[PDB]
């Protein structure tokens, strides 16, 4: 993971499990 | 809906994790 930029490629699911993560995970900066 | 252009775009050609981050 990297906050500052990351280009991903999902759908679905996928999306929500990385919207979920990087929501969550927005502890760093 | 903007979830649906997102959903669309990252599935497509894909999306900045901080596009997601900005939406949740």
């Amino acid at each position: 993971d990297s906050w500052m930029e990351e280009v991903i490629k999902l759908c679905g699911r996928e999306l929500v499990r990385a919207q979920i993560a990087i929501c969550g995970m927005s502890t760093w900066s | 809906q903007l979830y649906s252009a997102l959903a669309n775009k990252c599935c497509h050609v894909g999306c900045t994790k901080r596009s997601l981050a900005r939406f949740c």
